[PDB]
């Protein structure tokens, strides 16, 4: 629930197919790869073991 | 004052009781001199007026109306001195008496204004241009007259203002002289309205002043009249009120847009009056004050297709010529701009057939208030958010 | 004189619906003055005071 | 800071248009104020 | 600020006859019992007590 | 000399041989009336120039009471602060939805993508009942100690209430209320290595505890041994449910709930 | 502060003890011989700026003769030449028997 | 709505809302104390 | 500047005004006034005490 | 829009700043790449 | 059903416009404006203006305007500003700087300045009975009364649309200039588009 | 500017200013400036050498 | 639009003046010059009546002409006027080929 300065915060969860996260930056500049701060699976109620 | 037997008036009981037959009745004379007595009168005059006998449902909503109406003739009263303090100026800077005063042109103003500054008081013309340049705007005679009526109105529906107005010891001009008198100028300028504007119960709500149950059946006992009196006749069976003549003319008391938006089951389509004339359907809904309600009023495309369909279907009409409309009424009131759209686009109605049904129409003036213009600006929210706005 | 005092109370009246909302006006309307237009009784009024 | 020599076409920023800083149009010549240099020696010590 | 009831109103009004001062009992008549109208022969004479 | 700018003792009039009566009432009535001339000299003087800054500035009143202007269908709507969503710690969710947003002890379903933080609410008679003002106090405290930049911290009235005054009083480079019912995030100021929120203590350890702060002990910590000294900022909750610091509540001379101290 | 003739002509600026209203005079002239302010009695309400350390406008109000005129003070002078103000108790004449107008808008006020 | 529920409006508000109403009776120094202040008219004339 | 002045008056061998240490640090004179007024003391104010 | 057709048709859309910078020279460039190894993470105040 | 759970996500959902903010320098901005036009963000020797209105499109309105013209040199004003980051803070809703003066309100005050004019001469008989031309709309003298209560208030509203037409103009000149005369360095980071002005 | 009127003595309206007469000048004569470029005002024949 | 084209071409020249930078408008009087015309032309229909809606987006004109074709109140007499896509768009011109 806190975040350091140089530490990369919460990715946010895409839509289940994420195809389109890329697809909704064409707009952006034609060769942007996957955005770091985008994720399929991050989920945090995810218990780790 | 409101001691027993006296209870709040009808409209009928008004009508019976405030009648008698003079004519000499100066509508604005009758209500000045009401209205300059009110304006003397002192706090304590409203004090009295509830009849005891009522329970307690009645007695506050008695309450409510009145301090409306004390309210609403304290804002005219501090209006008109005012205005007298402008009449005043005018007067005592040019000579010319107040009776002539409140009908001198902007020609006039102009000659006068440089007759002043010729002398040399020009701060004097100026506070003369603004004295009448305010006076231009609220120094006419019948100003507000038709809610100056209304509000009298709902005085005299009270029951307990009636002999407020007699019997004051008064004195004289300079032939100083006491005397009684007993000229109820309430009694004669009642008996006036209630013999001049027999709709006048109507336009009191359509003014708003029926701020309990606002104007809704007021604006269907005036369909019902806009519709049975212009198309040969429409009858009652219980809330449609569609001709024999045989168009398709109806009047359909559908419902009640507010009840049916806060009672228990959401939609978005709630008509209040369905008005259909050939191959026309008009659905009148009166916006709702919830400004997150006034956006589930206007029914949607699914609506307006469903309706245009099923009645081209039962009402027969063709389909390519049905074209389903909305028609957004102010909440609580009803501009003169609503009632000018309310006859003609929805009904049909000239001049020549309104200024013979409802001819106070000329003297409506209600606008929009700036608080209440963003009533039909609804908020436009996609369709992916169906589930965070209304 | 602080908040422990009784309290002074509205110095005019409290109305519903149409009290000052563009109906009309009181008398606190005439003898307002827009900047521009000289006051009527000439004051030698300082600059610095003035400012 | 004087010695390593960036920065210092700041103070000459001005000239960015020839026509606009020999025109004068505003007096905001200054990186901080009127002037390149104003109160050298006072308003920099409003800081801690 | 109180309401003078046709009792008070007549003792007052017993006062400006003695002291012999028609003003001080029009002003009487102008404020409170002005509203008193004469049993018309159709109503109730002591109407009950209400509140 | 040409001037730029520009009696009844005089006149030697013989004066009225007022009668008793005519020489006392106006005595009274001179003596009331320099009364209330002083009192309104005084008022002239103990005026705040809060409210002396409008009455020269509100003069735009043209005579005629006018019509006000129809504009279009929404200007008048207040925007949304601005946050980017996809690096991000809750939407900025919008005002449209005002419907959509529960309460801090009932939230509504937003920020699936995100933790929630929870309440803290004890036990027994022997616990300390803590607050958010507590939770948010030591929130700030513990990530000043770590050294983090964004604070996820509770969200009450009067957690965002003492965030805005620290942040009016530079105790933190931001706050952002995402009008996420139960969150909202403080970014922390830092300096030379150590944070600039030195201390910051609650009023009271306990929430069954309420510290109404008089005006006099308000006034008493802004006076160090005869020095003026606005340094040390508390965050007290007054009677108008306003959060405001110590120094405003003392400018008006009202005290509040004790909510934070902190420096 | 001119001389045009050896005649000392000052420029001052009176002003209410507390400097609200003040009345400025381009070119006076310096008598050194008449020991007494004699301004026009019009000022004393130009003038009379009441404060709270003076309740009423001035704190000496008297009728003097020189009655023609109401001696009051204390009042502001300022000259421009000089940086200390000069407070002064003015004799304050009416402008009927003795019209200070002496010329076109002049004034023939002394210091 | 509340507004009006249980009582009525306690009618001596009108001294609020009404400023010629309320005064007080009789004056000032009539219980005696006329001549308290030594310099007012009202002593210079009663005494001489 | 005041030590100028002073010089400048001394050597025209003319009063000096002592009234212009005043009239050049105003501020710091009334801020001196009203500090003595506020916290009872007599002399100068010094940066401890703001 | 309604009617960009007539210089939609030479559109200057945006360049590929992604790649250029990720295809620029690097000085820390390597024939076989390695993914580096894990750093020392502090333990506790017992463990450093 | 439900989508995402925020309705309309500019980058998941609808398409993202603008810059990315992989920091929150946006997110954590503090509203310099009543109506939050403007949002701030301030560090110790920087100040970062970020126009907040992607809703119409940057296009500032006349007393947005008026609000930015003071905020931008409030900031250049200050003692600890430095450098003054001006841009504009697209949430990922629009891929422009500062839109133009919002044409869409000039447009309609302009329309209903009009619409006032047309409802005033739809009465009047003697508009154009006057021999002068520096006579404007308003004051346009009648023989009639009841005509001239009417039409003097129809008149003046129009002379005060036009105003609000003229004063969205002028505020934004007046911005222009206020970035323009800026005594300190105000370093305008323009993200994206930016119509007229 | 309000502010500046008012302590500029507030608006005189004098009437008819720029309003033409039939011979095609104005009545009420203009307000007429008398500024130029000061001519003996080199700050150096003044604070010269001693 | 082709009195804006105009309009602006004159525009230009005035900015320009001779062209040399020593009668290139300053921002001031640049800015002056662009008040005035600007101005005068907004006080022409072509631009509130015709010019204004064509910067609707091709989905924004639908939100009206659904609001235009369903809705009473801001049809006839309307509080705020809604434009007309007929007043604006002019369907299958033809000017010299185009």
């Amino acid at each position: 629930v806190a975040f350091d300065f140089d530490d990369q915060l919460h990715p946010t969860r895409t839509l289940d197919n994420e195809g389109d996260s890329y697809a909704w930056c064409a707009e952006q500049d034609p060769t942007l790869g996957p955005h770091p701060d985008l994720d399929a699976s991050f989920d945090p109620n995810r218990r780790v073991f | 004052h409101a001691t027993y037997d006296v209870a709040p008036l009808s409209h009928k009981e008004l009508f019976s009781i405030y009648q008698n037959w003079d004519k000499t009745r100066d509508e604005l004379d009758l209500l000045e001199e009401v209205e300059e007595r009110i304006s003397k009168w002192k706090l304590n005059k409203w004090e009295m007026r509830i009849p005891p006998l009522l329970t307690a449902r009645e007695k506050e909503l008695m309450r409510q109306q009145q301090e409306l109406l004390k309210s609403i003739f304290f804002d005219w009263g501090k209006c008109r001195d005012a205005l007298n303090k402008d009449l005043e100026l005018i007067s005592s800077i040019t000579g010319l008496p107040k009776g002539t005063v409140r009908e001198k042109n902007r020609a006039w103003l102009q000659e006068e204004a440089a007759k002043l500054r010729w002398v040399g008081e020009v701060s004097k013309a100026t506070r003369l241009r603004d004295a009448f340049l305010r006076l231009e705007v609220y120094g006419s005679r019948d100003h507000r007259l038709l809610e100056r009526l209304c509000c009298i109105y709902g005085l005299g529906l009270q029951g307990s203002f009636e002999s407020a107005f007699s019997n004051y010891i008064v004195e004289d001009p300079i032939t100083k002289k006491i005397y009684v008198d007993e000229k109820n100028s309430f009694r004669d300028l009642l008996a006036y309205i209630i013999h001049t504007y027999p709709q006048i119960d109507i336009i009191y709500d359509f003014l708003g002043f029926n701020f309990i149950g606002g104007y809704r059946s007021s604006l269907r006992r005036y369909l019902e009249c806009m519709v049975s009196r212009s198309t040969e006749g429409e009858k009652i069976p219980g809330r449609l009120v569609f001709g024999r003549g045989k168009p398709a003319e109806i009047l359909f008391d559908f419902g009640n847009s507010n009840e049916s938006l806060v009672s228990g089951e959401c939609t978005q389509g709630f008509p209040d009056f369905v008005f259909v004339k050939g191959s026309d359907m008009t659905l009148i809904i009166i916006a709702s004050e919830n400004s997150w309600l006034r956006n589930r009023q206007l029914p949607h495309r699914k609506q307006m297709e469903g309706i245009a369909r099923r009645a081209s279907f039962v009402l027969g009409i063709p389909f390519s010529e049905v074209r389903v409309r909305n028609l957004l009424l102010p909440p609580t009131y009803l501009d003169k701009d609503s009632i000018v759209r309310i006859n003609e686009a929805v009904l049909g109605l000239s001049k020549e057939e309104q200024r013979n049904l409802a001819p106070w129409l000329e003297m409506y003036q209600k606008e929009l208030d700036s608080k209440d213009v963003d009533f039909c600006s609804l908020m436009k929210s996609t369709n992916e958010e169906e589930w965070l706005t209304l | 004189g602080g908040p422990g005092s009784p309290v002074k109370g509205p110095g005019y009246y409290a109305p519903p619906m149409e009290g000052e909302h563009q109906r009309g006006y009181t008398a606190e309307w005439r003898d307002l003055k827009n900047p521009m237009r000289p006051p009527e009784f000439p004051t030698p009024w300082e600059r610095k005071y003035k400012q | 800071f004087v010695d390593l020599e960036t920065g210092t076409s700041l103070y000459f920023r001005d000239t960015r248009d020839s026509a606009e800083a020999v025109a004068h149009a505003a007096d905001s010549k200054g990186l901080k104020g009127m002037d390149n240099a104003i109160d050298l020696y006072n308003e920099y010590r409003i800081v801690p | 600020q109180t309401w003078p009831c046709t009792s008070t109103i007549c003792a007052y009004l017993d006062v400006c006859v003695e002291a012999g001062e028609k003003t001080w009992a029009m002003e009487a008549w102008n404020r409170y019992c002005t509203e008193l109208k004469f049993l018309q022969p159709g109503e109730v004479d002591p109407k009950p007590v209400s509140r | 000399a040409k001037v730029y700018g520009a009696h009844r003792l005089l006149h030697g009039k013989r004066e009225r041989q007022g009668s008793l009566f005519a020489i006392a009432n106006d005595v009274k009535y001179d003596e009331k009336r320099l009364r209330q001339q002083l009192n309104a000299m005084l008022e002239e003087e103990r005026l705040p120039p809060r409210t002396r800054l409008e009455r020269n500035k509100a003069n735009g009143g043209e005579a005629l009471p006018q019509r006000r202007l129809v504009d279009l269908p929404g200007v008048e709507r207040r925007r949304d602060l601005p946050a980017d969503p996809i690096t991000r710690l809750f939407f900025q969710h919008k005002g449209d939805h005002a419907l959509y947003y529960g309460t801090y002890d009932n939230p509504s379903l937003q920020d699936e993508d995100r933790i929630q933080i929870e309440k803290r609410e004890p036990r027994y008679w022997t616990y300390n009942v803590f607050t958010p003002v507590y939770d948010f106090c030591h929130r700030i405290r513990e990530a000043t100690e770590q050294r983090k930049r964004f604070v996820i911290v509770p969200s009450t009235v009067e957690t965002r209430g003492c965030a805005r005054v620290m942040l009016g009083h530079g105790l933190v480079a931001g706050f952002r209320d995402f009008h996420n019912d139960r969150a909202f995030a403080v970014e922390l100021k830092y300096f030379q290595g150590d944070s600039t929120i030195n201390v910051i203590e609650p009023c009271a350890y306990d929430g069954k505890t309420e510290f109404e702060w008089s005006p006099k002990m308000m006034r008493r910590l802004m006076n160090t041994h005869g020095i003026h000294n606005r340094l040390v900022v508390y965050i007290c909750r007054t009677a108008d449910n306003r959060v405001i610091d110590h120094i405003q509540a003392v400018k008006e001379n009202v005290g509040g709930r004790g909510l934070i101290m902190v420096h | 502060f001119r001389m045009k003739g050896g005649e000392m002509f000052v420029e001052y600026k009176i002003m209410s003890r507390d400097h609200r209203r003040s009345i400025r005079v381009e070119d006076a002239i310096v008598d050194p011989s008449v020991a007494r302010t004699v301004v026009p009695l019009s000022w004393l309400e130009q003038l009379r700026s009441p404060s709270l350390r003076l309740h009423t406008g001035y704190h000496m109000e008297e009728a003097v003769y020189v009655p023609n005129a109401i001696l009051a003070g204390p009042v502001v002078l300022s000259i421009t030449g000089q940086s200390v103000p000069v407070v002064l108790n003015p004799y304050f004449v009416p402008d009927d028997t003795w019209g200070i107008r002496r010329n076109r808008d002049e004034w023939d006020l002394r210091l | 709505d509340q507004r009006y529920k249980g009582i009525p409006r306690p009618a001596i508000t009108n001294l609020h809302y009404e400023p010629e109403w309320n005064y007080t009776l009789y004056r000032a120094g009539t219980h005696g104390s006329q001549l308290s202040n030594p310099r007012s008219p009202l002593t210079a004339e009663v005494l001489g | 500047l005041v030590w100028h002045h002073f010089k400048a008056c001394y050597d025209a061998c003319v009063e000096p005004d002592w009234t212009l240490p005043k009239r050049l640090f105003a501020l710091e004179w009334i801020r001196d006034v009203r500090a003595r007024k506020h916290g009872l003391f007599y002399g100068k104010m010094r940066f401890a005490e703001q | 829009s309604v009617y960009a057709n007539a210089m939609a048709q030479f559109a200057i859309c945006r360049q590929p700043w992604n790649e250029y910078i990720n295809l620029l020279t690097k000085q820390d460039s390597t024939p076989y790449h390695v993914e580096p190894q894990e750093k020392p993470a502090y333990r506790g105040r017992k463990r450093g | 059903n439900r989508g995402h759970s925020n309705g309309r996500v500019p980058g998941l959902n609808t398409p993202f416009f603008g810059e990315f903010d992989r920091k929150m320098m946006q997110a954590m901005s503090r509203p310099l404006n009543a109506d939050r036009t403007i949002t701030g963000n301030d560090g110790r020797f920087s100040k970062t203006i970020m126009i907040n209105e992607p809703k119409t499109h940057q296009a500032l309105s006349g007393k947005t305007a008026s609000e930015l013209s003071v905020e931008i040199d409030k900031a250049t004003n200050a003692v600890h500003s430095k450098l003054t980051v001006l841009e504009a803070a697209q949430s990922g809703l629009t891929n422009y700087y500062c839109g133009g003066l919002n044409f869409e309100m000039l447009g309609f005050d302009l329309h209903m300045a009009e619409m006032l004019r047309e409802k005033a001469r739809a009465i009047l008989n003697g508009v154009a009975s006057v021999s002068s031309t520096s006579v404007m709309v308003t004051t346009t003298s009648v023989p009639t009364k009841a005509q001239e209560r009417e039409v003097g208030q129809l008149l003046r509203d129009a002379l005060r649309y036009e105003d609000r037409v003229d004063d969205a103009i002028r505020q934004h000149a007046s911005l222009i200039w206020r970035v323009y005369t800026a005594p300190r360095p105000l370093m305008a980071l323009t993200n994206g588009k930016c119509r007229g002005t | 500017i309000s502010d500046m009127v008012e302590d500029a003595g507030g608006l005189e309206v004098v009437p008819g200013l720029g309003e033409l007469d039939a011979k095609g000048t104005p009545v009420v004569p203009p307000l007429q400036s008398n500024a130029h470029v000061p001519q003996n005002v080199s700050f150096y024949e003044m604070a010269r050498h001693p | 639009s082709p009195f804006a084209l105009r309009a602006a071409y004159e525009m230009l020249l005035e900015v320009r003046g001779d062209g040399s930078a020593e009668r290139v408008m300053p921002l001031a009087e640049s800015l002056a010059t662009e008040f005035k015309y600007i101005s005068r032309l907004l006080r022409r229909p072509d631009f509130y009546r015709v010019g204004v809606h064509t910067d609707k987006s091709a989905e924004a004109w639908e939100e009206i002409r659904e609001e235009r074709q369903r809705n009473l109140h801001k049809t006839h007499q309307p509080t705020r006027p809604l434009p007309d896509f007929e007043d604006v768009f002019e369907r299958n011109v033809e000017i010299d080929g185009h």
